[PDB]
RNA sequence: GUGAAUUACUUAAUCAAUGAAGCGGAAUUUCUAGCGUUAAAGUUUCGCGAACUGAUCCGCGUUGA
RNA sequence: GAGUUCAGCGGCUGAAUCCGGUGCGCUCUCGACGGCCCUUGAAAAUCCAACGGAAGUG
RNA sequence: GGACAUGGGUUAGUCGAUCCUAAGAGAUAGGGAAGCUCCGUAUGAAAGGCACGAUUUUUCGUGCCUAUCGAAAGGGAAUCCGGUUAAUAUUCCGGAACCAGAAGGUGGAAUCAACACGGCAACGUAAAUGAAGUUGGAGACGUCGGCGGGAGCCCUGG
């Protein structure tokens, strides 16, 4: 009778808290240095940015064109120290932190914040731990086919870029938050999501699953991918639920 | 030849009005003279007292007089050099100002020159 | 000081006469010169390796 | 030579010394009514244009134009000062009491005025026409080309609606017509009319059929110029 | 909407980047947490004077899918 | 010379306001450190300094 | 009597507001919408400056690169003591200071080796020119836990 939790998360008090950010962490755009040759810039303070569990680089390049010092955010890799010189281009050497395009690396390399397309300026394996692999090249189309960390390949054009290496912080997830409070304290820096309240424990009014005199859903909880904003709960296109026994 | 990428609009010359009639027949007088800006002296007991202690004589002033306007006002309207001079908008909303009178001059004789003692 | 009681000082009590004196530390300059200097003599016996 | 004058050449590789001062007029964000302008000028190349849109793109050639406006010239219209000075002239002629008629000479001008040309086109009384190619909207002369055929009449496409004018006395113009020369140019004229024709209205029944546009941009015609190759 | 014998093309529209910075043609900078701008040499004319090249030309469709 | 205390006179005149100890003490601050975080804990106005070297009897 | 009646009373360059920006509100450019208005906030904008030159065919050439509102608890120029009134005071009075800006003047220093010397150094000095452009710093930052110093109060010996 009203619309659910779901369906009011457009906005509003649900907006990303953005206070204490590091800034937009992104590759240098695609000029003419870095699409002919590289550029060297030099990492002044690895820094921590709130809500986000990678930590950031503040690279600091020269602008090829004018007489001032041009400084970008980066997603930090591991193996990044200050004071180390990274070189981003297409002759940029297969170091950990270089930025190169995918079509000049190997197969099988380790590279992480990814362009989806040559110019967005990051993408693809950025989360901490979390890198893509390049499985194979496609010279006459001019693609890279690449393993994502979901495991899904995606073929990328050959002059997207990635950096080399791992993103640093890895093993984040790996240790229990062990009470509400760190969880807490976790998401406060995110987005207003914490804590999630079950649909069976709502009223009718409230949820598709709420009401009864139990606390039961009433209806299969895998719905279908064509259902309303407020009917699309639960398991949406589910194509296979349970456990693997 | 362009060494910038923007094109920032250009320069063109611009003309100061020059109108051919006035959009005023006749300007206004100054719309707050000296007359205007004080309007009679106080006289209360704590008024004389400032004026045989201090040296400081008490005015009903105009609201939208500043210390600069009362100093000269009183220069015109008296003849006499002020040193200071301190307003306060009285609980009834009308400007009331502690005219300080120079080492030089007395505010009693000032007072009884006025007329208002 | 705050900074604008910055603005009373005479100019020598804000600054060290020294070459960057005032806005990098001794050793900072230090490094500044020695790190200068290296790099310009290997850039010459770069040129001079590259040239022949 | 004084040895102080060392040389100190920049290089200006890729991570070299600051990039010089270059041209970019290419890469300028210019306006947008520049932008406009310049992109409806590739439409015009590019898209397939009918051929009676097509045929105002093949004008006069430059030695028949200089010919046609050395004619003009001589037979431009009074002005308004001229107006105004024989008329008066002709005021006092008339309170002197003397003929209307006799004072004034027969006019011998060009004439202009899109309707008032056409009009003569359909009686047959304009010997010459010279249609602007750059007349917006188009519209307005696009028939002109057949109504001059279908009537006989010796038509060019002249440039610059703008030149028109200035014969005119006028900023723009888009058709003039000559009717009337003098006898000592009537031989000019008929040289002009049969190199005209010979131009034109010869070529109109092959250049009905021709259409225009289909020209690619350079960056693609060099691409398929490698393919190719 | 244009072609070619099933395919190509891009100007319509869609998308993405920027500070719309080096696009398409031809002629022919990596042992270091440093600084890098306000051209100087060269070549002609009349003292940080001018002019040409240093910094090639051409096209112009800001580039990329 | 002020403030305070005290002793006198009919506003005025006398004095005194001095010398030291202490602390797991309280209040505020300051300095040097320590721990905590899948939490790392505003901006801008304003002010200063530096690299560079335009320029220049007065 | 905080009632009733008549009068009197609140004084600032230094305390706040004003200035700054925060979350956020919000015109303009543009696009929606029958509209009321909505979205938008450097966006698909020609969004504004600066310096040179015997004066340039006495019709100007040549170079150089973002509104506004929003905090009396955030940021922030500079004031203290004693006294005075029936009622005001860091505001008045007496004394004693301070900050910001402006102009020339006295005195001193540097200067025809134009832009000071000393110390090995960290740095010091009463001075000690510095356009454009670039860059750094201050403003400018959580929390708890003891330990050390200071001031005021407390305690205490004459």
């Amino acid at each position: 009778g009203r619309v659910i939790r779901a369906q009011r998360k457009s906005g509003g008090i649900f907006q990303a808290h953005t206070r204490l950010r590091k800034g937009a962490a992104q590759l240098r755009t695609l000029d003419f240095a870095e699409r002919h040759g590289y550029i060297r810039g030099v990492v002044q303070k690895i820094i921590h940015d709130p809500g986000r569990g990678a930590p950031l680089a503040k690279v600091a390049f020269r602008n090829p064109y004018h007489y001032r010092t041009d400084v970008e955010t980066f997603v930090a890799t591991e193996g990044m120290y200050t004071g180390q010189f990274v070189y981003c281009g297409k002759n940029a050497a297969l170091t950990v932190g270089n930025v190169l395009p995918v079509g000049e690396m190997p197969e099988g390399t380790i590279i992480s914040n990814v362009e989806e397309k040559a110019g967005d300026r990051g993408a693809l394996g950025r989360s901490s731990g979390n890198y893509v692999i390049i499985v194979g090249h496609d010279v006459d189309t001019g693609k890279t086919r690449v393993k994502l960390p979901s495991g899904a390949k995606k073929v990328v054009p050959s002059s997207a870029r990635g950096v080399v290496g791992i993103v640093a912080g890895g093993g984040r997830i790996d240790k229990p938050l062990l009470k509400a409070g760190r969880a807490f304290h976790k998401y406060r820096v995110k987005r207003n999501c914490w804590p999630r309240t079950r649909g069976v424990a709502m009223n009718p009014v409230d949820h598709p699953h709420g009401g009864g005199n139990h606390q039961h859903v009433g209806h299969s909880t895998t719905v279908p991918r064509q259902s309303a904003p407020g009917q699309k709960v639960g398991l949406i296109a589910a194509r296979r639920t349970g456990l693997l026994r | 030849v362009r060494t910038s990428t923007t094109f920032r609009r250009p320069k063109t010359l611009q003309l100061s009005r020059k109108p051919k009639y006035a959009r005023k027949s006749v300007a206004h007088a100054p719309r707050l003279d000296e007359y205007k800006i004080i309007v009679n002296p106080i006289n209360s007991e704590s008024a004389m007292k400032k004026i045989e202690d201090d040296n400081t004589l008490v005015f009903h002033v105009h609201l939208k007089a500043n210390k600069f306007t009362i100093k000269e006002a009183v220069r015109k309207l008296y003849s006499v050099e002020p040193v200071k001079i301190n307003t306060l908008i009285r609980p009834n909303g009308t400007k009331k100002a502690f005219v300080k009178l120079s080492a030089d001059a007395d505010a009693l004789d000032v007072a009884n020159r006025i007329g208002f003692l | 000081l705050r900074p604008r009681e910055f603005a009373r000082l005479s100019h020598n009590k804000k600054t060290v006469q020294r070459a960057y004196g005032g806005c990098l530390s001794a050793n900072a300059v230090k490094d500044r010169i020695v790190r200068a200097f290296l790099i310009e003599e290997q850039k010459i016996v770069k040129q001079k390796l590259k040239q022949l | 030579k004084n040895p102080l004058f060392v040389s100190r050449p920049r290089s200006f590789g890729i991570g070299q010394d600051i990039q010089p001062k270059r041209d970019l007029s290419r890469f300028v964000k210019w306006p947008e009514y520049i932008r406009l302008q310049r992109r409806r000028k590739i439409l015009n190349l590019r898209l397939k244009v009918p051929p009676a849109i097509a045929q105002f793109q093949k004008t006069l050639d430059k030695n028949t134009a200089t010919q046609v406006f050395k004619l003009l010239n001589k037979y431009r219209p009074e002005t308004a000062a001229e107006k105004k000075q024989r008329l008066v002239a002709e005021a006092e002629a008339v309170a002197n009491g003397k003929s209307a008629q006799d004072v004034s000479k027969k006019p011998y001008n060009v004439k202009y005025g899109l309707n008032h040309v056409v009009a003569l086109i359909e009686a047959k009384k304009a010997k010459l026409v010279l249609i602007a190619s750059d007349v917006d909207p188009i519209e307005l002369v696009v028939f002109l080309p057949a109504l001059c055929k279908k009537m006989g009449v010796p038509y060019a496409i002249v440039k610059n609606k703008a030149r028109l004018g200035t014969v005119i006395h006028q900023k723009t113009a888009a058709v003039l017509a000559v009717t009337e020369v003098r006898e000592e140019d009537k031989n000019e004229l008929a040289s002009i009319v049969s190199a005209v024709d010979a131009n034109f209205s010869a070529k109109y029944d092959e250049s009905r059929r021709k259409w225009g546009g289909g020209i690619m941009g350079g960056k693609t015609q060099a691409l398929l110029a490698k393919r190719a190759k």
